[PDB]
RNA sequence: GAGGUGAAAUUCUUGGAUUUAUUGAAGACUAACUACUGCGAAAGCAUUUGCCAAGGACGUUUUCAUUAAUCAAGAACGUAGGGAUCGGGUGGUGUUUUUUUAAU
RNA sequence: UUUGGACAAACUUGGUCAUUUAGAGGAACUAAAUUCCGUAGGUGAACCUGCGGAAGGAUCAUUAAAGA
């Protein structure tokens, strides 16, 4: 018996985010961020930032009780790159190998049917 | 970030330092309506079930996204994730009900090529019942079989047919049903397969899907009726001993 | 909402309301004759300070009376002599206010982004911004001093030096450092403002330090009277004779050429006198001697 | 996604190595003509200035119709995706050598 | 902590910034389909549905009988050959289609 | 109205002591190895903000068969 959780793997420029939900979508667990891991300010988009973020994401989710996510990478979305840049991969394959269990990769970026 | 970057005049006010929120939270367990297979689809935390702002009525309007191949057990439908609105809290289940259905956008994104033409249909359309739906279908010209030109088109008298037809019987198949009908007959594609049959005569018209429905009006509560499609139950006895 | 002063192994004294908060400093006379002080001079995030009095003993007494004619955010900094006390805050505002009718009195903008504290001495002003440097007025921009980041807080210390906070390290004035901290600091704390303690606090760690180390240039002005001792010891052994001492003091002060004529002569002697290679004084002196200077 | 197989195999082993993606429609918005102009200028002739690219930067590039993706290690994916949206808003090609050059300094 | 860059910085943020979810409002635009394809006198023109007129090609054993062209002034708007494709028509004769509801 | 009053923050003149001065001498000692036009804006021209435009700017892999 395995519970789930959901990413929301925010693959950003200058940053990334990670932030497990249960699967409603209200009740956040444990955001993090590339910025408060690494201190330099200049790879706070860094795969290693992302890298450890997601194994301390994976530690206190582990912590609370869900095994499973379903995990969903979301870019900046809008006129921009619409497209996961590295810290998206980078994430995914640090809470791939730590112990959780990864159900249903996605794409929810959004498309912007030709806005400005 | 770091010791050696900033204070920023934000970091003065001071922190609040814990709450250990984990700890007062509670789990519940979600039941999918009765149409599907395998209803019990997860968990979630939601708040102690205290008063002032209370459990059961800080709940009661969340969606969850599942996956259908997650409902069904079958892969042959990995894509068309649906959600669901949790609507009834009803001793430690949420008994929950269909809100919307939607595909992942990798298996539309990969549907569509270039050389063929897509025909889009969307209809506000009521129910048997007084919810109504932004209902959608997406569809696409065949490569017709001992063809040799390229191209594939349709020309655009013929779009204006497939789009009268696709609407006349989508709205048909929606308002002789009601919404867990609906849920019934989405599921095994039927009406894709019903649009193909009817629609093969003009056109040979490839994948046929309907990717969206968006409910935006919702009749009233029906405690029991939301009962019934699950199944009943009696909330009754546990032993004082005080 | 509060601001509250206790007395009495403490109790609660007298409470105080009404502001917005009240998430700011507050500050007392360091003048107090009677067995009570009479100002309590708050700040707020109302954007005003309050004044008021703390009244007679024997009571509860939870009041608000005088005016907020301020302002209208951090750092308030009284006087020994209570005549002006000061409210340097929030983008460059370096006011000074009267403890009486609070006019405008010589309002100061000199720097750059916004302050964060100011202090001025018993024994005249030095405030704290994030100019990362500290200024010192009277009047108008007497001194400052500048570092690596951000500092947090500046303190007086016994009549013209000043001690500042938070770069990474608490740091004297350029000259000495003191970097026994890792993270952001908001404390420093005297006993008698030039005297053997001054406290600090990190995000966890406290730092005691002792000012009690004046007397290293009393024993650094022994380390010399020894070194003109027993390097004029050895000008006095080379001139009459008895090398082994004068090579010992040859050896712990590496004078090479005296260190040379030393062990000449006694190789002179050596080979002039009658298991025995020098004489045998200096041959067990040298024998004894640890590795460093072998 | 288009790289060649013995690049995806150098993607297989040796992990630390990511795949960047982005387009030609976000910069300069780039009607057709243009947009064949900028792949015809991003591939040179013979293919010789990805060439020339992908020799410089360490990392290795492929190119659709209006989406390229670059792959290798993450600071030669970003001196690689500089160069590259530098010559997409349009330079002349001994101007981004030179540029390469001294990344290439900076490489060694 | 967020932003932002080659680094920064400004700004925002414990009165909860970024992110997450449920909505609601506002204007603009019509992602992929999109091509050496379509239209319009030209500039230009891409969501659906309906109305209002217009236009082009084709079809034609229909009518009129030189009504044509060319432009100042003025006016409105701003050398021969072959393959493939789009629109229309004719013929062929296989699969898609289907049959007493209409259509083609 | 102060019956009447020690004092009382700041000042005047001198002294008393200290701080740096600021540079100018004197005379001692120690040390001394991508281009351009039109519409609009301002920077002195250029150049630049934003829009419509012509590249006279140099196309490499990928392409209709799949037999569970």
């Amino acid at each position: 018996s395995q519970v789930f959780g959901v990413a929301r793997i925010y693959a950003s420029f200058n940053d990334t985010f990670v932030h497990v939900t249960d699967l409603s979508g209200k009740e956040t667990i444990a955001r993090v961020t590339g910025g408060m891991k690494v201190k330099a300010d200049r790879d706070e988009s860094s795969p290693y930032a992302a890298m450890l973020a997601a194994q301390d994401v994976a530690a206190k989710c582990k912590e609370v009780g869900i095994t499973a996510v379903h995990v969903k990478i979301r870019a900046t979305g809008g006129t921009r790159t619409k497209t996961p840049g590295p810290g998206g991969q980078a994430a995914l394959r640090a809470l791939a190998r730590s112990g959780l269990r990864i159900g249903r990769i996605e794409d929810v970026t959004p498309v912007p049917s030709d806005s400005t | 970030v770091g010791k050696n970057k900033r204070l920023s005049k934000g970091k003065k006010g001071q922190k609040k330092r814990v709450v250990d929120p984990f700890t007062r939270k509670e789990w519940f367990d979600i039941k999918a309506p009765s149409t599907f297979e395998n209803r019990n689809v997860g968990k979630t935390l939601v708040n102690k079930s205290t008063g002032l702002k209370s459990a059961s009525d800080a709940l009661k309007g969340r969606v969850v996204e599942v996956c259908l191949a997650d409902l069904q057990g079958s892969e042959d439908h990995s894509f068309r994730k649906i959600k669901l609105r949790v609507d009834e809290v009803q001793g430690k289940n949420l008994l929950t009900n269909f809100h919307g259905m939607d595909f992942t956008t990798d298996k539309l994104r990969s549907m569509v090529r270039k050389w063929q033409t897509l025909i889009e249909a969307n209809v506000t359309v009521k129910t048997s019942d007084d919810y109504v739906l932004r209902i959608f279908a997406i569809a696409f010209t065949r490569k017709q079989a001992n063809q040799v030109k390229r191209h594939s088109y349709a020309q655009s008298s013929h779009i204006r047919a497939i789009r009268k037809v696709i609407s006349e019987i989508l709205t048909k198949e929606v308002q002789g049903s009601t919404l867990a009908q609906l849920t019934s007959k989405l599921i095994p594609e039927v009406i894709n397969k019903e649009i193909e049959n009817a629609t093969k005569d003009i056109f040979p018209l490839q994948n046929i899907h309907v990717r969206k429905v968006k409910l935006l009006k919702q009749p009233k509560f029906d405690v029991g009726a939301l009962m019934a499609l699950h199944g009943e139950g009696s909330g009754e006895e546990k032993g004082k001993k005080v | 909402n509060t601001a509250i002063v206790w007395r009495y192994k403490f109790d609660i004294y007298a409470k105080y309301i009404g502001h917005s908060a009240a998430v700011t400093a507050v500050g007392l006379p360091n003048i107090v004759s009677k067995g009570y002080p009479e100002f309590l001079l708050t700040a707020s995030n109302d954007l005003t300070i309050k004044k008021w009095i703390i009244p007679k003993p024997t009571a509860s007494m939870d009041v608000q009376i005088i005016k907020v004619s301020e302002y209208t955010i951090n750092a308030l900094s009284v006087s020994p002599n209570d005549s002006i006390f000061a409210t340097a805050s929030y983008d460059k505002t370096c006011k000074i206010w009267n403890l009486e009718n609070g006019e405008l009195e010589a309002t100061l903008a000199n720097h750059k982004r916004g302050l964060w504290d100011v202090s001025f001495c018993q024994y005249l002003l030095a405030t704290s911004s994030g100019d990362k440097t500290v200024k010192i007025w009277s009047s108008v921009m007497k001194t400052l001093e500048g570092h690596t980041n951000a500092v947090q807080r500046c303190s007086f210390i016994n009549k013209q030096k000043q001690l500042i906070s938070c770069g990474a390290d608490g740091l004297i004035k350029c000259l000495k450092t003191l970097d026994g901290h890792n993270n952001r600091l908001w404390a420093l704390s005297t006993m008698n403002d030039g005297d053997m303690i001054v406290s600090a606090d990190a995000d966890g760690v406290f730092q005691f330090w002792k000012d009690c180390t004046e007397q290293e240039i009393e024993e650094e002005q022994e380390k010399a009277k020894l070194q003109v001792e027993q390097e004029q010891s050895l000008q006095n052994y080379m001139s009459k004779g008895d090398w082994t001492n004068a090579f010992l003091l040859a050896m712990t002060l590496d004078h090479p050429m005296r260190l040379f004529n030393v062990l000449k002569r006694a190789l002179g002697e050596s080979r002039s006198r009658q298991e025995v290679i020098f004489n045998e004084e200096l041959d067990q002196a040298i024998s004894i001697l640890n590795d460093e200077q072998l | 996604l288009g790289f060649d197989l013995d690049d995806s195999i150098a993607l297989l082993r040796l992990d630390d190595l990511y795949i960047e993606t982005f387009e030609v429609k976000d910069v300069k918005t780039l009607t057709g003509d243009h947009l064949s102009r900028a792949i015809g200028r991003i591939a040179g002739k013979d293919g010789k200035t990805k060439f020339a690219i992908e020799n410089a930067t360490r990392t290795r590039i492929v190119l659709a119709d209006s989406k390229i993706h670059i792959l290798g290690g993450f600071t030669h994916i970003r001196m690689a995706r500089e160069s590259v949206v530098s010559l997409i808003l349009g330079s002349p090609p001994g101007k981004v050598y030179g540029n390469l050059r001294t990344v290439a300094s900076r490489l060694k």
